[PDB]
């Protein structure tokens, strides 16, 4: 019953590996659906082709910005942004897919994949999913994101979609 | 402006 989407990661055009995620619809539907709906690109916009503009080693990997690709843009399927459905799920560790907001009730299309346990984000960011397969792919994306976050090389979402 | 801090 829980949706499974994926990202085919490419480092500078050359494919690296696939990374699938489990969307916890059974807890946070609207957030869950928006990422599934945007991972498939059914409205005409989404993750295919967008990159991870912000990767901070030992912390997380941020992407989802298909409009301004510099951490400014991106939008939800509901128009601009949306509310904070809930805060039931916590950032328990690496693999956690959560929404990258700009303060409360500002969820759009940006998200981040955790590459370590980030409990200080608990209550401030809506956790809505988790990496099912390919967590070694995000582990590699690592060396390509600096301390400040600027990538050394372009990490891009070559292909993405829904598998179940 | 979207994003979480370390």
């Amino acid at each position: 019953v829980n949706p499974t989407v994926f990202f085919d990661i490419a480092v500078d055009g050359e494919p690296l590996g696939r990374v699938s995620f489990e969307l916890f619809a059974d807890k946070v539907p609207k957030t869950a659906e928006n990422f599934r709906a945007l991972s498939t690109g059914e409205k005409g916009f989404g993750y295919k082709g967008s990159c991870f503009h912000r990767i901070i080693p030992g912390f997380m990997c941020q992407g989802g910005d298909f409009t301004r690709h510099n951490g400014t843009g991106g939008k939800s399927i509901y128009g601009e942004k949306f509310e904070d459905e809930n805060f039931i799920l916590k950032h328990t560790g690496p693999g956690i897919l959560s929404m990258a907001n700009a303060g409360p009730n500002t969820n759009g299309s940006q998200f981040f994949i955790c590459t370590a346990k980030t409990e200080w984000l608990d209550g401030k960011h809506v956790v809505f999913g988790k990496v099912k397969e390919g967590m070694n792919i995000v582990e590699a994306m690592e060396r390509f994101g600096s301390r400040n976050g600027k990538t050394s090389k372009k990490i891009t979402i070559a292909d993405c979609g829904q598998l179940e | 402006h979207a994003g979480p801090i370390a």
